[PDB]
RNA sequence: ACGGACCAAGGAGUCUAGCAAAUGUGCAAGUGUAUAUGAUUCUUUAAACAUUUUACGCAUAAUUAAUG
RNA sequence: UUUUAAUUUAUUCAUUGGAAUUUUUCAUGUCGAGUCGUGUUCUUUGAGAUUGGAGCACUAAUACGUGUGAUACAUUUCACA
RNA sequence: GAUGUUAGGAGGGCAAAUCCGCCGAAUUUAAGCAUAUAAUUAAGCGGAAGAAAAGAAAAUAACUAUGAUUCCUUUAGUAACGGCGAGUGAACAAGGACCAGCUCAAACGGUUAAUCCUUCGUUUGGUGCAAACCUUUCGACGGAAUUGUCGUU
């Protein structure tokens, strides 16, 4: 179960933070490369599709963009991360 | 060992004790546990009742160390400690023994048996049974939880 | 099958005659290993073939109480003893880079063990009567007289062994110091009952601290 | 065909082995047994025979 | 610092630049022979990140390899056996196409060299391309070097055929550890042998 | 009804794993010192001997799919 | 005969480099891509809404990441790597 | 790229008990048989050593935590798989044997590739009867290498 990193363990064997009562003890170059490589390469076609879906700017389109990114990348986590990165880039290009 | 074998005492008896009629053939009923539910079903149901089917839910990877806990009943707590010290603790009423059964190798104290009347005893264990604790503090003792 | 027997279970349905093996050489191999370690201790001549290992607690709740020899002292333990891992590995001290000291008890117990080993060490000069005072925490080199007078003394191999724990499963208290109010079974049951929401509170505490 | 995985050896209980050794010593201590085993001991003074 | 940019560019493969470059070089590889020597690595950063070095005894070969599955080796579809083993079309090879590619050059084309690793280079409808790094264990520039000269002594010949290159490690299940590999670690056949080696003590 | 012209020699319930019952033996809430170590034993000996006051199996507690 | 321990003896004169730890400073750096992963197909596994491998399709993040934590998901803590 | 009977070299074949890749059955068992089993076996193809292979965590755990790999005792005929039938069947912890850790890539070094190899030489001392062998650092020459060797960590 869950422990506590402070407030020493309860000396009993069950429950929250149970157990023995021992004493516990406790950017420039990256986005320069990103900028130049972005200048050279641009966006992959599925990234362009996600960009346009984001730019459409309705809840239906954002849902569709998440679904499309999820299908294109596999996995909800990767799809969601791609969607947030593209939303950030769309905001930035809007400024 | 080979000269004590029963086949030796049937040496000139033709059939070797296996019948002149039924003979000794090779797997006349099938191999291993073949005929259960079909032609060994009487044997299976008469000697191994609940053999077929499944009951319960799966535990995927067990890790027996997690739920390992050996038990001891209260009636052996006094016998855990030596005879002379038992006599000492009995004669002297102001002192009680404090026994950490976890050190002897027991994790849970169970409540079977009878503790000595008016003989206090403090027991340290990881787990306690309800009746074990009831008896321990009925004889004037105490249960201490350790881990 | 017939009669009241256990239902058979033998896993001999493959070609097992090829995989059966018998150890006729168990004690012969015993002798060979003994001879090998004897010869490799005569070869290094006085310095033990054993290397110092730390005392660690066996994992899981099954072997919680027991300690044994780990592999390698931690970086913190070596630094508390005053020597670098590279230096320590030249004087028979194992080092492992993976273990960490989660508790001061383990830290100090292994530091004391390392200090005892260091104080027990007597160092042979690298250059035959050109004794120096060492580096990386290695003790200073002993000189001719103490080396000669210690080379004939029995080396203590007990230091390399897992420590023997005092075994007090028994102790006595005054009857007047017995807590007659404690409810151990109730405490256990309540702790199990409350475990779920306390994990909740801990998760919420972590979320709050993350900001 | 004879196989090498015959049960060549036997594991004997340590207590039973020690019992056997103790009983053999006890038997060696009694004269009639030493005589009956085949030793010609008619002329030695005592059977638990010990020398300097 | 140039290798970082090269790596980041090659990380795209779908940009206009990378798409164009891959198209043209794949077209050239298709016309070139199945196994042929390349003067220098076409991906110097990736080769360097694999074991490649600019020592005299290091050579590089480009290999085509056909895609898809190889079909069961029975004459026509006829397989005399149980229906469990009657499939001929969806049979997947244990080895990956990368390992097959490095075998195609390490077996006999240059059997005097030692295969180190291989990398990507290109794809196609019907071929996959690869460049294989090979080392000449008999060159003194390799032998005298305190590094890299591990490959000079034997127990290292035909790693591509003993499954000892990176592709071999991948298809042998050695790219995972712990409970996900479990039964493969000392080799699958050795682990299987140990798991049923029945041991009898002489005295039982 | 089948086998057997004659004679000699060879010729078939065994070995291992695992379980039980029976009986003998040791010890007994314990029991078996596993792998391994040691040790003036190193023809025999590949056996005998030994084990700095919680290795493991079985047993000492059952029952429930299960939190227990 | 082989080697391999202990015991024999080391002393003078010099500069050349290196190394460990400890004081005072600056920057949090690097960290393996048609790869990982996902889907599907076949096989393999004790691995079961898939254990590993392989083919094909799609195809990443950048350490605050991404991978494991043996039941498929979403939001999220924690541990380990 | 091509070509060279240019100089110097390497591979090929045999042998296999142990070892490493691939490919891959059926008999058999299920009292029939098709999934399953036999079996990730036999046969077939290739590849190494005196051992090989694995190996320094994208590992366990959930503990008071352990700490590369291999092997033995055990876990354990257990968790699990399976016409849930016949059958199949691991892992972690624990006790031992042995014990060992490392380098590329990437980072940093341009008041200067600080690297490497070929050939030709000089002497530095040694054990051989000889044959031969071990040490040796001062070069020069011709190349390779900035499409990246070497040093640092």
């Amino acid at each position: 179960g869950r422990k506590s990193t402070i407030k020493p363990a309860t000396g009993i064997a069950v429950g929250f933070n149970s157990g023995h009562v021992v004493t516990k003890r406790n950017s420039k170059r990256k986005e320069l490369i990103k900028d130049v490589v972005r200048e050279i390469t641009g966006f992959s076609p599925y990234e362009k599709r996600i960009i346009e879906l984001i730019k459409i700017g309705t809840s239906a389109s954002t849902k569709r963009s998440l679904k499309y990114a999820k299908k294109k990348l596999g996995t909800h986590k990767r799809g969601k991360a791609k969607r947030e990165e593209i939303q950030k880039v769309v905001i930035l290009q809007r400024r | 060992a080979t000269r004590f074998k029963k086949n030796r005492k049937k040496r000139g008896h033709v059939s070797a004790g296996h019948g002149r009629v039924g003979k000794h053939r090779k797997h006349p009923g099938g191999r291993g546990k073949a005929g259960g539910l079909h032609h060994m079903r009487i044997n299976f149901d008469k000697y191994h009742p609940g053999y077929f089917g499944k009951v319960g839910m799966r535990h995927l990877n067990l890790l027996k160390n997690r739920t390992y806990c050996p038990t001891i009943n209260v009636d052996k707590l006094w016998g855990l400690l030596p005879e002379e010290k038992k006599k000492e603790f009995s004669e002297n009423k102001d002192i009680a023994p404090v026994i950490d059964v976890t050190r002897k190798g027991y994790f849970k104290v169970l409540g079977n048996g009878k503790l000595k009347h008016n003989q206090p005893i403090v027991v340290k264990a990881r787990y306690f049974s309800s009746v074990a604790e009831k008896k321990i503090k009925a004889v004037g003792g105490q249960c201490i939880l350790v881990a | 099958v017939a009669h009241n027997n256990v239902l058979p279970n033998v896993h001999l349905h493959k070609w097992w005659q090829r995989h059966v093996r018998v150890n006729f050489s168990k004690n012969i191999k015993k002798k060979k290993r003994r001879l090998l370690r004897e010869k490799r201790r005569k070869a290094n001549g006085g310095t033990p073939i054993e290397k110092l290992h730390p005392i660690v607690h066996c994992p899981t709740q099954r072997y919680n109480f027991r300690t044994r020899l780990g592999k390698g002292f931690t970086f913190e333990e070596l630094k508390g003893a005053g020597l670098t891992p590279r230096a320590a590995q030249t004087i028979g001290i194992c080092y492992d880079k993976r273990r960490k000291n989660r508790s001061e008890e383990s830290l100090t117990k292994n530091v004391e063990r390392l200090l005892k080993y260091k104080n027990s060490l007597v160092m042979i000069p690298l250059k035959k009567n050109k004794a120096k005072k060492g580096i990386g925490g290695i003790p200073a080199d002993a000189d001719k007289n103490t080396i000669k007078e210690f080379r004939n003394k029995k080396p203590l191999l007990s230091i390399f062994k897992k420590e023997k724990n005092t075994k007090p499963f028994y102790e006595t208290i005054e009857v007047s110091k017995i807590d007659k109010e404690f409810l151990a079974y109730k405490t256990l049951r309540r702790a199990k009952l409350a475990e779920r929401r306390k994990n909740r509170r801990q998760q919420k505490k972590d979320i709050k601290f993350k900001s | 065909p004879t196989k090498i995985w015959r049960r060549w050896g036997r594991k004997v209980n340590l207590k039973e082995k020690r019992y056997a050794v103790c009983s053999s010593i006890a038997a060696s201590g009694v004269t009639s047994l030493v005589l009956a085993r085949g030793h010609r001991i008619s002329h030695l003074k005592e059977v638990p025979l010990v020398v300097s | 610092g140039a290798y970082k940019y090269i790596q980041e560019i090659w990380k795209k493969k779908q940009s206009d630049a990378m798409h164009f470059l891959l198209r043209v070089r794949t077209w050239e590889y298709r016309q070139l022979p199945v196994v042929h020597r390349v003067s220098k690595p076409s991906r110097p950063d990736k080769a360097r990140r694999l074991g490649y070095k600019a020592i005299q005894g290091f050579v590089i070969y480009r290999v085509r390899v056909r895609r898809g599955d190889r079909k069961k080796r029975v004459k026509k579809g006829i397989v005399h056996g149980k229906p469990k083993h009657q499939g001929v079309h969806k049979q997947k090879s244990t080895r990956n196409l990368k390992s097959v590619a490095e075998g195609k050059v390490g077996k006999s084309i240059c059997g005097n060299l030692r295969v180190l690793n291989s990398y990507w280079v290109g794809q196609d409808a019907v071929y996959k391309y690869y460049e294989v790094i090979l080392v000449d264990p008999n060159h003194n520039a390799v032998r005298n070097n305190p590094k890299i000269n591990w490959i000079c002594n034997p127990v290292h010949k035909h790693r591509e055929l003993r499954g000892l290159t990176s592709a071999g490690k991948k298809y042998r299940g050695l790219r995972v550890k712990g409970h996900l590999s479990a039964k493969s670690r000392p080799s699958i056949r050795a682990n299987w042998k140990r798991r049923q080696l029945i041991k009898l003590r002489k005295c039982r």
